[PDB]
């Protein structure tokens, strides 16, 4: 299945990030996040029998956790929240992260909330469970510049190890 | 105790030998002189190879929250290859 | 606490760590070790400042916040030769190519 496909590939690129803590508890996430500045993340596995991950974030009020639901071949924040229409639509996790992170970082959405019900998702900086290495802090830095890679100076085995991880976070 | 990393512009950088071992290429070389010479990476951008030696070591569990690896834009693509060449 | 630096002379670079704590006769003892010259032999810069053997390197300026192993601070390093110790010369790293202009 194409399904299984893509969704077999986001879990590849969940492992990339650095930031994926598997099956840590919400509690121990919310001793990860206590001292972080606000907005630093982390993606875990969900404690819910009918969801796989969840986003653990630091708010001006404490950490705070939003889940992601999986339907249907697409990831998209717990509908619980806000109309499914306003939540976007993605084949893969990180890209899911990645839009709502930059969506902070254009400043097209702030630290406050809206007035009107639509959704509040302040992203800005990943928790790290270890260093990431020095190859994917570099695919990072080439991301944040350009998603042109195949017109890049590298040679074809560097070109296919940046296209396996676009995000920019 | 520590190792010798030369540059292809002639730097000389000294490392702790626990930290070279981030790299796998140089795990190889070093486990199979204590100095090591390389043609092919200048000196701006080994040096920075070398700050990450420093900050994978540090940084290597959570206990401590991990800052970001700044890192410039004129400086990745080769910061890239040679990442790729020392395995790190 | 600890503070990451490189200490630089000529063409030589030493990566290595300290503690704000610990003074410039310390660290004039890790040069020694690894370079081989003892510490009355040795001069250490902050910038064009000589650095006073018995401070601490919180005391020179040196804090942990400023000097992070992904941005170690620079500590500059003069020999005595024979009678005369040499001026501090620190040789610049390479320049980065010009970005190409996908990346600009
Ligand atoms: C920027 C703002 C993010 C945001 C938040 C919400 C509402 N969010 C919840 O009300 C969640 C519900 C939940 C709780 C646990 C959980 O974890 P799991 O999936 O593992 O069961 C998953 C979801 N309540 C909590 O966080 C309360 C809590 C906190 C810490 C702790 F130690 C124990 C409980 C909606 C939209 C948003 F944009």
């Amino acid at each position: 299945s194409m399904q299984a496909a893509r969704l077999a590939k986001a879990l590849r690129e969940l492992g990339q990030t650095g930031w994926y803590w598997g099956s840590m508890t919400v509690n121990e996430a919310k001793e990860k996040l206590k001292e972080a500045p606000e907005g630093t993340f982390l993606i875990r596995d969900s404690s819910h029998s009918d969801y796989l991950l969840t986003i653990s974030v630091k708010t001006s009020a404490g950490p705070t956790n939003l889940r992601i639901e999986y339907q249907d071949g697409k990831f998209r924040l717990d509908s619980i929240i806000c109309v499914k229409s306003k939540l976007k639509q993605f084949d893969s996790v990180v890209h899911l992260i990645d839009y709502y992170v930059q969506m902070c970082k254009d400043k097209r959405t702030g630290p406050e909330a809206p007035r009107n019900g639509t959704v509040h998702l302040y992203l800005t900086k990943p928790l790290y469970t270890s260093a990431p290495s020095l190859q994917h802090l570099c695919r990072l830095t080439i991301n944040k510049c350009t998603g042109a890679i195949w017109g890049l100076p590298l040679p074809t085995r560097l070109k296919d190890y940046l296209e396996e991880y676009k995000f920019q976070v | 105790m520590y190792v010798k990393l030369i540059s292809s512009d002639g730097h000389e950088f000294i490392v702790k030998r626990e930290h070279a071992l981030t790299s796998g290429t140089i795990k190889a070389m070093l486990s199979g002189t204590n100095e090591v010479n390389f043609r092919e990476i200048p000196s701006h951008v080994l040096s920075k190879v070398c700050m990450y030696f420093t900050y994978k070591v540090r940084y290597t569990n959570s206990s401590t929250e991990i800052p970001e690896f700044p890192i410039a834009p004129e400086i990745a693509l080769e910061l890239l290859m040679a990442a790729n060449f020392l395995d790190c | 606490m600890d503070v990451f630096l490189m200490i630089r002379r000529h063409k030589t670079t030493i990566f290595t760590d300290a503690k704000e704590s610990s003074t410039v006769f310390e660290l004039k003892r890790i040069v020694e070790g690894i370079l081989k010259r003892p510490p009355d032999e040795q001069r250490l810069y902050k910038d064009d400042q000589l650095l006073d053997d018995g401070k601490t390197l919180g005391e020179c300026g040196f804090t942990s916040q400023t000097a992070r192993p992904q941005a170690p601070a620079t500590v500059g390093l003069a020999f005595r030769a024979d009678d005369t110790f040499e001026a501090l010369c620190i040789e610049p790293f390479s320049s980065p190519p010009e970005l190409p202009d996908v990346m600009k």
